[PDB]
């Protein structure tokens, strides 16, 4: 039989709870900041214009993250599926190469998964941290 | 508008929860995963220059 | 015969109703709004113009949540259709890796769907509240 | 033989005609605004705004409810294609339960698809009173 | 421009036709389908609590 | 042998012409109008806005119109294979009644479509008729 | 910009015919085919309550 | 326009049905639901560490 | 052998090379304007304005006609497939219905490729000649 | 920018080439055209009332 | 054995290094360009404006050219089946006709792609030119 | 049996390492970016505007870069499947074809590919370079 | 920000390289190209009346 | 809000180790990289005139 590249197996392992743990806590944090917006009132929404745009950000984040979830499922199948052409077609090479080239890309994306994850912590850190005043209390 | 006092609670109760959930999730969940994440990147799993050690057998 | 991952079939069993719930609520609760909506007039629209802000949220809860209700039979399809290949390529142990993703990833979305219905009534009973006076008597 | 599902059959019986109902009342309605619209002239175009307020409405519960009439060809497109792999793939349990979700599913948006129409019927009346004057006559 | 007596005659007919139907549609077909749509929403048929009543048979 | 259902295939013979009857004038008037544009010139283009809304409409007109030609193949397509997978799935009773769910939707547009092509005549003639100085002479 | 007096006349021509064919349009074909079809819709074939009659035989 | 007394009828009892169902929703069955799944969410079911605990067989 | 209709091969084969003239000439016209198009400067734009104005007209044609020249292949295809259909499944009539559907949507789409090719002739000297002193000289 | 005689002149050359070609569409051969189709089209092939003379031999 | 298009396949050996030419040409441009653009600034932006202007063209040039690369592979696939479903459906005629089809319009686009390169290169030569002063000294 | 094409494979051995870089500096470069961005303030925001477009242009980059990666398996997997129906029709010669029109974009491609990630560098560093000093302190 | 000379040299060349491209694009390359493709347009193989001559065997 | 100081010196130190990453970005990384690229494609293997010498066989 014709196994799954386990080194990356094992990646998969340690990346796909660290996914599941950003999109809740994107979630949490999100509605958090919802639940601090005021009375639609007149005048006085600077603070409602901060909130507006740190929300914007974890937007961006949440749409970004959450594609990262499927992402893994479709190795395992365009794999599947190219591991059994391979085999259908042992005389076309290209599907030889294509296996190894769906493993490299699975490992370059897990390293930009790992990596694009980190920088969300971050950067959400960092803007509701500087912004926090007004997040909490946008009108005073 | 009518809020039972008891249902006003389960709400409060609630949103106490979350506060308290993103006091810390800001003051130390975060600063602690960029962390852990960034030691996992510097790691050699996730830092090899051959990527044909990377390469799987396929028998056919 | 290879049957679904129970665990999961069971709550599925507990979330489909959850979900039948926020959509006719939400279905109820913009009727209500949009019955609120007055006589299209020259002056005085900041309470218009507050029932819209709201109603700009109940549709991105509805379009958010309608999604909830498909995603389901996509998993039995999606997993029948895994077991299958995984079945006739038995040599190919991708397609039985795909199933057990399938799964981790059913019971990874079933928790981030309960997650995002209860923020969604937290949400909008939230931002009703607030603005309730003009939502309900947007001339006065 | 696998036969449809006949609770769901009986209730399909009773929307469909429903459906086409709505389509065309809401075809009359808009026809009726349209040749309402007054010569394009430089000032006055308040009612004309007002006109077009409403219309920008029946456009959207049109767009809504055109997609309704064809949900219904598709459930038992659906069904009968997971019905057959059912049957071509008695070992794959999802199968089974796939036709079951989908029943479910047509069950739960028939319910939604009433919902939706009477809906459409209070909101439509509800805003054709309400401007009634200027939807009539838009400058006087 | 020059419209016939016969053929705007044809015109006048369908937009008092419409107007007709309008004000029918409004006064009495919009509330009264308000009505039968809202019974037929609280009846047994569109409300079952178990669904696996619904449940029909797959004998394979 | 299957046969189409005839009861509709009759009603498709009287449509077709004037679907194709529709497209034909609605090119005819559109041209007229674009030939009727002005020089484009600094100053004095009220009619020049006029014949731009008049044209907003013929464009919309068109577009609606243009679908109608082609879901008439596509009903004998679906339909063709809907019977197909019926006799080759006989215990397959969904697709006995896609067959007829078809057919009762093909009824359902046609009446549709017919009521769709009228008001495209009703509302061109009377929005080209109100605003005929100025989609004639857009400066005087 | 030089059109020669004969090009120029051939576009006159079909500017003329268009300028008809719509004068046409107006006062006649749309009052004529809104009558037509208003009537067709009212016609039984386009009338019928019961859609099982419309039901067409699937011998399988 | 003319909306017989009967048919507004119709129409007021519909409004006054959605006022109360939505008064009751915000005042009760909100704060209601938002307890009851968050409690779910802290329940056993939806709270696995070990996800190879959830793995199911596959015998081929 | 089942042959193409020749009815219509003959009117595609007059058809073809008048979409290829009027792709053609457009495309001079264009390049023509687009060279004519001056320096960009901060005053005087009026004529850079109108070159603009045509230029969105060309570019619409330009749009429209250049689905034509494969709208031809597709009718082939088309049709080659249901013939081949009605072929395989002789039972089913639908198919042959199909095919005649083809046939004469094709008849009444040619028709409406040259009524469309000659209005964009008739459209762009129109519009060309009304404006030539600005698209040639838009500064003087 | 130094651009060079003969360069410049290659360029001259097409850039002239194209204001012929213009100047002949707009004067004749568009004219000629809008003439042409609008006889292809007023003639019988383009004319037919009954498609199903159009109707071609399957045979299967 | 069924071959290619001789005429076709010489023509497609004298366009594709045409077609890469442009491409690169427009690419070492556009990189010279944005390598133009100065220090973001309060005031004097209108050398900035300007090369924003010619920048959107070459951007179309690009979006427009890149495809015309593809457009080749896309012909002998296309082309490859045809020819395959015509041998395996030698009945049906409308793949044999299709086949030619497939190459009248490959030459028609052939021409029209040598026509849209020759016309890239001077639009280009020709803005450029018209505003070097400000695309390479845009504040003086 | 049927190799790839070598001297390709090859360079898509030096090309794969290059993309990785760019996409993780470019990934560096944004975080660092957005994590200059200060608390939002009323006034005093030229800076944070100079911020706002470096970032659209690290995104587009970014947007074009991430194609690079994925453009590589489907050289793999649309050759593999030129070869395998070239091998399947051997009369049909417009498949032994593709496989070469494949080979000879992929290697206009990597070139082209290679081309636009120095330009990304370059754009980068120049722009970079020229506004440090707002967006490094937007403030001062 | 410090960029050491040597860095800021291989940037330097690079933007110099590309300057004398463009001088040349500008000054000779594309009116040369220009006058190459509108040859070739000019050629027989792309000016076919027939097209049925372009047409090729389809032996089956 | 608290952040601990252990957690503020986690990020403080992610915070810096970007900083530098990136001051060596471009003051070094980027101007190399460019002259590396740009030699990569001045280089033979990106330079085929004849692409007719990287027709690979293909026996079939």
């Amino acid at each position: 039989a014709v196994n799954c590249n386990e080194k990356i197996v094992v990646l998969l392992q340690r990346l796909k709870p660290e996914i599941k743990d950003v999109i809740e806590q994107l979630n949490l944090v999100t509605t958090w900041l919802q639940l601090q917006i005021p009375r639609i009132e007149d005048g006085n929404n600077f603070g409602v214009a901060v909130q507006e745009k740190v929300f914007e950000l974890m937007t961006s984040l949440h749409t970004k993250l959450e594609g990262f979830h499927t992402q893994i499922s479709k190795y395992f199948s365009e794999r599947g599926d190219a591991v059994t052409k391979a085999a259908k077609q042992p005389h076309v090479g290209d599907y030889r190469q294509l296996v190894h080239e769906l493993d490299e890309a699975e490992y370059r994306d897990i390293r930009l998964m790992v990596m694009e994850i980190r920088n969300a912590y971050a950067v959400l850190y960092d803007i509701i941290l500087k912004n926090f005043e007004k997040l909490k209390k946008p009108r005073g | 508008l009518r809020v039972q006092p008891e249902a006003q609670a389960k709400v409060d109760v609630f949103r106490e929860d979350l506060c308290t959930k993103t006091e810390n999730l800001l003051g130390s969940y975060f600063p602690k995963k960029i962390s852990e994440l960034d030691a996992f990147l510097k790691e050699p799993a996730l830092n090899e220059a051959n990527l044909s050690n990377l390469k799987a057998p396929l028998d056919i």
